C-alpha cells in the first residue's frame, strides 16, 4: 500500500527560517500532486500551496504568495519548504496531502503525519521530573518545562497495561505540567527538542 | 468568498446532524466541487466525503451528501461514540480550495466522578515546593469544578479534555510552600 | 568646473536654397529624382547665432525632427555638437568633440554645465563640459569632420540611426545649391531633443567671437535634378509654393502656359475623440481560465461575458499557449475593440486530436463533436 | 527571417550588421516584430515597420534562471510615452516626490524561477539587423571571388547578380557610391569590391526575330529578317 | 569525504567520487576541475541534474566524461584509455546561488589519483639521546601517499610528520616525530601495515 | 587567451598586497565576469571574491577587488599567518572558465633551526646498511645547508616541507655502509 511520512516537530525562534521535508513511497511520486496544509491552534484550516514533483509548477494561495516557498527534490521524491523571515504568526501545525486516485488534481486524498511547529522564546528550558497512605497506584509529575511536546513513559516502556497520561496543564507562570500514573517503577520522561531523558523513581 | 459554518452543534447518540456550509463558487465545468474532511481530536485528518454524488473507499455508507444551490449539506447517520470530531466543508472551482470555520460534532448520553488525592513528594518539599495534586475523572460532562478545603481554599487547571477512551478527565496543580502544606487538606469538588 | 562665461545674441537670415544633401547613396545623372525625406524647407528664416566672450545666456537649442548647422567662422573654433534630451545625467546623451585629428564620439550619462566650452590649455581641453560619467555604452572614433570657407551640417536621428551630412563648399547663405555628402552613420538609439555647440577657447580666459547659423528640418518632398556628371544642381521644394507643387507634379522645371489639377486639400483633424460605455466593473475572464475541471468534448459548456472592461492583457500571465490563431481579429490589437457578446467555450481535447479546431476542418472530433463554421 | 531567407544568407553582402542581444519573459515573445504593440515594445523595445533581419530568440530557462530567484534582470514597466524604434531608455526616475510608495518604480524585476514552466522561463533574443542595399558592402559570405573578365557573362557583384556586359566607363562614382542605377531602376554601373575602377553593366545583343516565309502550300524555304541588329552584328 | 584513489595503470578506467551536501541537486549547475601536481586550477565541464546539457572545454571533448549520480547527490566520472599526465587532484564545484549559473559556488574535498607502473612494492620500517623525543623512520616504499601514526592515533599533540624524501633508486624516505610508544605505518596502495617500537 | 598572474609574491604582516590579472576577455553583456578563488595548500578550494563591485557572504571585508580595461587587480588587507594559501582569478566572459598561473601569498615577519642527529639503529645495521639522518626544523628564513664531515664526505635532501605548523623543515638521509660508518662522524647547519 501507498505510505507517506514527514519529518519530525520542531521548535524555533522567530529568524531562523527553519526547513521541513516530507517522504513517500509506494507509488510514482512524480505524477501526483502534493501540498501542505497550515492550521492554527483552535481555528480553522488554511491552505498555503501545492506543488508537482514532475516539473514543479507551484501554485500558492493569495494569502501565501510572499510568506512561503514550497519545493520538491525530483532526484529523490522528498519535498522541502522554507519559511523566509519566521515569525510569531507560525505557531500553527502543517499536515502535508497529496492527489492520490480519487478525485481530481486538486482533491487531496491522502494526508501525512503532520508536523509541529511552534514559536517560542525560552530558549528551550529543559524539563525537570518529581516523583509523587492509599495503599493503589504510583505516578510521576514532571514541571518546569516551557516545550509541549513532551511525553512520559514508565520503564522505558515497558509496561503498557495500566497506564494512563493525562492532557498538559498551562500554568499563569508559562510553564506547563502534565501527570502520569500507572497501575501497580521507574517513569521515564523524554524531552524531543533537548533530547534529555530523565529518569525518576516513585 | 469565505465559507460559513456553526461553530458548536449538539447531537446525541444514534441521532442524525446536517451540517450546512454556504458561500460556495462554482466554475465552468461543474458547480459538485464540495468535498468534506474529518479531523479527530490530535490525529491527522482523514478524507469521508467527496463528489457527494459519490462515495470513498473504506469509508462507512453512513456518511453522505447534497447540494441545494449555493448551500451543501453533510448528512451523517447513526452517530456513534467514536464520531466525536470536527468537519470543514471544502470548495475548489476556482482552483483554489477553502475551509470553513470548523463544526465540532458533540453527542449526548447518559452518563458520580472519581476523586483522589496525591502529597507531593520530599524533593518537591526540600525545594520549598508543595504540589497539592488533585485528580478528578470517569464524569461524562465536559465541566466539573475542582477547590480544596482548608473554608474552601497560585492554582491551574484545565476544564476540556481529550477523548481518549471517549470519556472525560480534569486536573488541576495547588502550587503552594512546604510550610502551608504542613500547615493543614481535602479535595473540593462539585459536579452538575 | 562650470562657469558661464559665453554669451549669445540671436538673429534671423534668409536660406534660399541651402541645405540640400543626397537622400541615398546611388549614382544618377541626367535624370530627375524624387525623394520624401527630412529636408529644409527653402527661403526658411533660419535663425543666426552671434557667440562672443567678454571676460544663464546660452541654453540648449531643440532638435525637432533634426537640425541644419551652418557656420563661416574660419578659426576652427566649432568643435562638436552636444545631443541629449535632458542633459542631467538622467539618461545617455551623445557628446562630440571635433579636434585636430582622431575625433572621439562617446555617449554616455554626462552631468553637463549650463555654458559648455574647450579650454585648451599645446594641451587638449580637460573635459570642462561634462562633470562625470561612467555608465557609457558606446564610443566611436574616425577622422575630422572637414579638417571664406562654409561648412554645413546635418543631423538626424531616424529609427535609432544617427545620420550625420556635411560638405564645404568656398563662398566669396549666397545663392545656388551645393548637395552635402553622408559622412558618418552611427547607431546610438537614445532621444535628442536640445543640443548645443561647442566653442573653443584658450586659457585669464582669452576673448573671442563666433557666428553660426542654425536650422530645424522638416519632413519634406525635393524634386532633384541630377547633371550628367552625377551632381545635385537644382531642387524643387514641393510644398513652398503651388508654382513649385506644378513642377514637381509635371516633374519638370519649365511649366508651360496652361491649368494643372495638383493634388487635393484637405483640412487636418485638430484633435482625437474617443467614446466608449461608461461600464467600470470588472470582467469575468477570471473565471475560466482559473478553473478547475472543464467538461467534455460531447458537452462543451460556454460562458456568456457582456457588460465588462475586456482587459485581455491579464490572460497572458496565466501560461503560454500551444495554439492562439485568432481569425480575424489580431491578439495584440484586442483591447481596443468592442463586442457584441463574447462566449468562452471550454473543453479539453487529446493532444493528437488539436488539428480540426478550425474553420472547414473535418475528423472526429470537427464532424461529431465540435464544428467551426 | 524578415526580408531574407535563413538559409540563403551566406551568398549575400551586408553594409552593418547590428546583433541586439536581450532576454525577455517566454509568454512576451509576441512583440518582437515589425508593428507589434505591447509592453515590451511600447517601453522596453521596438521593430521598425520596415525591418529586415533575423530575430533570433531560444529558451534559456537553464541559464538565466535561479531557484532562489534571479533578480539581475529588469524591464520598464511605466513611461510617460510610447517607445520609438531601435531605442533605449535606462533613466531610474520615478513615474509626486523624491521617492514612491504613493508614482510607483518603473524598473520592475522578473521572478526567473525554475518552477515556472514554458512562459515565464527567461529567452534570449539575438536580432541579427541586416541592412542590403546600395551602400558599400563590409561583410560578406564565404564565397570566393574569380578573375575579373570585360567585353557577355554573368556577374556577382555583392550579391548583386545579373548578366551583361562589362566596359571601362567614364563615371564620377563618389567614395561612399558602390551602385548605379538608370531610369529604369536597374543597375547601369556597379564599383568593383577588389579594385576600385567603375565597370559599366550593359545587357548582352539581342533583337527580334521576324520569320519572312510565302504559304506552306508553295515551299519551305523561309527568310529571317534580324529586326534592329545590323549584319556585322 | 571521497572515495580513496587507487594506483592504476593507462587502460583500467579508474574512477573519483565526491559528496556534497547543503543543496538540492534539482536545477544548479555541478562539473569537475582537476589541479595537476605543480600547475593551477583546470576546468573540464559541467552538467545539469535535470536535461544533461554537458558543455566541456575544448581542451576535454574527447578525454573525460559526466557520469554523476542524480539519485544518491553523488558525483562520479569515468575514464577510457587514460594517460601518464592525467594524474591530477579532482575537485567538484557546484553553481551554488551567489553567482551566475558558470560562476562555482562551493567546492568538494578533492582527491588527488596517482598513476605508475613500480608494481607497488611493499614499504619497510626501521627504528633510530634527546630523553626528550623518540622517532621512527620508513624506507623502502616506492608510492608517495604512506603516513605514520603513534600507538594507533592516541597521541596527536606534540606529533609531527616530514614530507617524504624522493630517492636516487626511485623509492623514498619519511621520518616522524612524537614528544615524549609504538609508532603505525600504514600503506594504502598495497594495504599493508607495520608496527614498530622503539 | 590565458590569465598571466605572478608565480610569487612577498606580503607583510599588517601589509597590504595587490595580485595582478591580466588576459581576461569580455563579451557581450558585461565586463566584470571576475572572480577569484581561495585554495589552502592542500586543502579545500573556498569562493572568496567573485563580482568585485559586490561583497560575498562570509568573507571577511579585508578583502576587494577593481578592475582596470583588461587588467585586474585583488586589493588583500590585514595579512595574518592563516592567509597563506593559493588564489587564482578567474573570467567566464564567453561561458568557458579559465584560470591563472598559480600565486603563492608569502608573508615576512620576525622569524634558530633545531638541528638533531640520530644514529643507525641494530636493525639498520643487522641488514648491512648505515643510514645518518639529521633532523632540521623551527626555522622561518629559507636558507639552509646541510652537510657532513667524515675530511668531507647517495645523499638527497627535500627543502620545502607540509603547511602543518606554519614552520619550514628540511631532511636529509645519508645512506653508507656500515663498515665505513663505524672506521669514523657530524651535522653542519647553515642557517641564517
Amino acid at each position: 500500500q501507498m505510505q507517506l511520512v514527514q519529518s519530525g516537530a520542531e521548535v524555533k525562534k522567530p529568524g531562523e527560517s527553519l526547513k521541513i521535508s516530507c517522504k513517500g513511497s509506494g507509488y510514482t511520486f512524480s505524477y501526483y500532486w502534493i501540498g501542505w496544509v497550515r492550521q492554527m491552534p483552535g481555528k480553522g484550516l488554511e491552505w498555503m500551496g501545492i506543488i508537482y514533483p514532475g516539473d514543479s509548477d507551484t501554485r500558492y494561495s493569495p494569502s501565501f504568495q510572499g510568506q512561503v516557498t514550497i519545493s520538491a527534490d525530483k532526484s529523490i521524491s522528498t519535498a522541502y519548504l522554507h519559511w523566509s523571515s519566521l515569525k510569531a504568526s507560525d505557531t500553527a501545525m502543517y499536515y502535508c496531502a497529496r492527489q492520490g486516485d480519487l478525485g481530481d488534481w486538486i482533491l487531496l486524498g491522502y494526508w501525512g503525519q503532520g508536523t509541529l511547529v511552534t514559536v517560542s522564546s525560552a530558549s528551550t528550558k529543559g524539563p525537570s521530573v518529581f516523583p509523587l497512605k492509599s495503599t493503589a497506584a504510583l505516578g510521576c509529575l514532571v514541571k518546569d518545562y516551557f516545550p509541549e511536546p513532551v511525553t512520559v513513559s514508565w520503564n522505558s516502556g515497558a509496561l503498557t497495561s495500566g497506564v494512563h497520561t493525562f492532557p498538559a496543564v498551562l500554568q499563569s507562570s508559562g510553564l506547563y505540567s502534565l501527570s502520569s500514573v500507572v497501575t501497580v517503577y521507574i517513569c521515564n520522561v523524554n524531552h524531543k527538542p533537548s533530547n534529555t531523558k530523565v529518569d525518576k523513581k516513585v | 468568498s469565505a465559507l460559513t459554518q456553526p461553530r458548536s452543534v449538539s447531537g446525541s447518540l444514534g441521532q442524525s446532524v446536517t451540517i450546512s456550509c454556504t458561500g460556495i463558487s462554482s466554475d465552468v465545468g461543474g458547480d459538485n466541487y464540495v468535498s468534506w474532511y474529518q479531523q479527530h481530536p490530535g490525529k491527522a485528518p482523514k478524507l469521508m466525503i467527496y463528489d457527494v454524488s459519490k462515495r470513498p473507499s473504506g469509508v462507512p455508507d453512513r456518511f453522505s451528501g447534497s447540494k441545494s444551490g449555493n448551500t451543501a449539506s453533510l448528512t451523517i447517520s447513526g452517530l456513534q461514540a467514536d464520531d466525536e470530531a470536527d468537519y470543514y466543508c471544502c470548495s475548489y472551482a476556482l482552483s483554489r480550495v477553502v475551509f470553513g470555520g470548523g463544526t465540532m460534532l458533540t453527542v449526548l448520553g447518559q452518563p458520580a466522578p472519581s476523586v483522589t488525592l496525591f502529597p507531593p513528594s520530599s524533593e518537591e518539599l526540600q525545594a520549598n515546593k508543595a504540589t497539592l495534586v488533585c485528580l478528578i475523572s470517569d464524569f461524562y460532562p465536559g465541566a466539573v469544578t475542582v477547590a480544596w478545603k482548608a473554608s474552601p481554599v497560585g492554582v491551574e487547571t484545565t476544564t476540556p479534555s481529550k477523548q481518549s477512551n471517549n470519556k472525560y478527565a480534569a486536573s488541576s496543580y495547588l502550587s503552594l510552600t512546604p510550610e502551608q502544606w504542613k500547615s493543614h487538606y481535602s479535595c473540593q469538588v462539585t459536579h452538575e | 568646473q562650470c562657469v558661464n562665461l559665453i554669451t549669445r545674441t540671436q538673429s534671423y537670415t534668409n536660406s534660399f536654397t541651402r541645405g540640400v544633401y543626397y537622400p541615398d547613396k546611388v549614382f544618377r545623372s541626367s535624370v530627375l529624382h524624387s525623394t520624401q525625406d527630412l529636408f529644409l524647407p527653402f527661403f526658411s528664416n533660419v535663425t543666426w547665432f552671434h557667440a562672443i566672450h567678454v571676460s544663464f545666456d546660452n541654453p540648449a537649442l531643440p532638435f525637432n525632427d533634426g537640425v541644419y548647422f551652418a557656420s563661416t567662422e574660419k578659426s576652427n573654433i566649432i568643435r562638436g555638437w552636444i545631443f541629449g534630451t535632458t542633459l542631467d545625467s538622467k539618461t545617455q546623451s551623445l557628446l562630440i568633440v571635433n579636434n585636430a585629428t582622431n575625433v572621439v564620439i562617446k555617449v554616455c550619462e554626462f552631468q553637463f554645465c549650463n555654458d559648455p566650452f574647450l579650454d585648451v590649455y599645446w594641451m587638449e581641453s580637460e573635459f570642462r563640459v561634462y562633470s562625470s560619467a561612467n555608465n557609457c555604452t558606446f564610443e566611436y572614433v574616425s577622422q575630422p569632420f572637414l579638417m571664406k570657407n562654409l561648412r554645413e551640417f546635418v543631423f538626424k536621428n531616424i529609427d535609432g540611426y544617427f545620420k550625420i551630412y556635411s560638405k564645404h563648399t568656398p563662398i566669396n547663405l549666397p545663392q545656388g545649391f551645393s548637395a552635402l555628402e553622408p559622412l558618418v552613420d552611427l547607431p546610438i538609439g537614445i532621444n535628442i531633443t536640445r543640443f548645443q555647440t561647442l566653442l573653443a577657447l584658450h586659457r585669464g580666459w582669452t576673448a573671442g567671437a563666433a557666428a553660426y547659423y542654425v536650422g530645424y528640418l522638416q519632413p519634406r518632398t525635393f524634386l532633384l535634378k541630377y547633371n550628367e556628371n552625377g551632381t545635385i544642381t537644382d531642387a524643387v521644394d514641393c510644398a513652398l509654393d503651388p508654382l513649385s507643387e506644378t513642377k514637381c507634379t509635371l516633374k519638370s522645371f519649365t511649366v508651360e502656359k496652361g491649368i494643372y489639377q495638383t493634388s487635393n486639400f484637405r483640412v487636418q483633424p485638430t484633435e482625437s475623440i474617443v467614446r466608449f460605455p461608461n461600464i467600470t466593473n470588472l470582467c469575468p475572464f477570471h473565471e475560466v481560465f482559473n478553473a478547475t475541471t472543464f467538461a467534455s468534448v460531447y458537452a462543451w459548456n460556454r460562458k456568456r461575458i457582456s457588460n465588462c472592461v475586456a482587459d485581455y492583457s491579464v490572460i497572458y500571465n496565466f501560461a503560454p499557449f500551444f495554439a492562439f490563431k485568432c481569425y480575424g481579429v489580431s491578439p495584440t490589437k484586442l483591447n481596443d475593440l468592442c463586442f457584441t457578446n463574447v462566449y468562452a467555450d471550454s473543453f479539453v481535447i487529446r493532444g493528437n486530436e488539436v488539428s480540426q479546431i478550425a474553420p472547414g476542418q473535418t475528423g472526429n472530433i470537427a464532424d461529431y463533436n465540435y464544428k467551426l463554421p | 527571417c524578415y526580408g531574407v531567407s535563413p538559409t540563403k544568407l551566406n551568398d549575400l553582402c551586408f553594409t552593418n550588421v547590428y546583433a541586439d542581444s536581450f532576454v525577455i519573459r517566454g509568454n512576451e515573445v509576441s512583440q518582437i516584430a515589425p508593428g507589434q504593440t505591447g509592453n515590451i515594445a511600447d517601453y522596453n523595445y521596438k521593430l521598425p515597420d520596415d525591418f529586415t533581419g533575423c530575430v533570433i530568440a531560444w529558451n534559456s530557462n537553464k541559464l538565466d534562471s535561479k531557484p532562489s530567484g534571479n533578480y539581475n534582470y529588469l524591464y520598464r514597466l511605466f513611461r510617460k510615452s510610447k517607445l520609438k524604434p531601435f531605442e533605449r531608455d535606462i533613466s531610474t526616475e520615478i513615474y509626486c516626490n523624491g521617492v514612491a510608495g504613493p508614482c510607483y518604480s518603473p524598473l520592475q524585476s522578473y521572478g526567473f524561477r525554475p518552477t515556472y514552466g514554458v512562459g515565464h522561463q527567461p529567452y534570449r533574443v539575438v536580432v541579427l539587423s541586416f541592412e542590403l542595399l546600395h551602400a558599400p558592402a563590409t561583410v560578406c559570405g564565404p564565397k570566393k571571388s574569380t578573375n575579373l573578365v570585360k567585353n557577355c557573362v554573368n556577374f556577382n557583384f555583392n550579391g548583386l547578380t545579373g548578366t551583361g556586359v562589362l566596359t571601362e566607363s567614364n563615371k564620377k562614382f563618389l567614395p561612399f557610391q558602390q551602385f548605379g542605377r538608370d531610369i529604369a531602376d536597374t543597375t547601369d554601373a556597379v564599383r568593383d569590391p577588389q579594385t576600385l575602377e567603375i565597370l559599366d553593366i550593359t545587357p548582352c545583343s539581342f533583337g527580334g526575330v521576324s520569320v519572312i516565309t510565302p504559304g506552306t502550300n508553295t515551299s519551305n524555304q523561309v527568310a529571317v529578317l534580324y529586326q534592329g541588329v545590323n549584319c556585322t552584328e
